[PDB]
């Protein structure tokens, strides 16, 4: 989507293997706020939005 | 063949938060159920 009209996906009822994206070489940047990217695989959330 | 429609139950549905699909829950046969709703 364009930046003025960004899209959202809702993620639920699943296992979030965040290490798949964190260790990906397809990204130029990966930064996290309020949480460390290396601890994400041990966390649970009530909703995830992309 | 047979057809079933849920549009006789509701006219529309939006903002779905949960979905689950499995196998059917359901002399003569007596079927008993207990429904509870605790801590979500
Ligand atoms: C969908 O339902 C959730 C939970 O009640 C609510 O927080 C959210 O704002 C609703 N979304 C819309 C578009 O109404």
């Amino acid at each position: 989507a364009s930046v003025y009209a960004w899209n959202r996906k809702r993620i639920s009822n699943c296992v979030a293997d965040y290490s798949v994206l964190y260790n990906s070489a397809s990204f130029s940047t990966f930064k996290c706020y309020g949480v460390s990217p290396t601890k994400l695989n041990d966390l649970c959330f009530t909703n995830v939005y992309a | 063949s047979w057809m079933e429609s849920e549009f006789r139950v509701y006219s529309s549905a939006n903002n779905c938060t949960f979905e689950y699909v499995s196998q059917p829950f359901l002399f003569k046969n007596l079927r008993e159920f207990v429904f509870k709703n605790i801590d979500g």
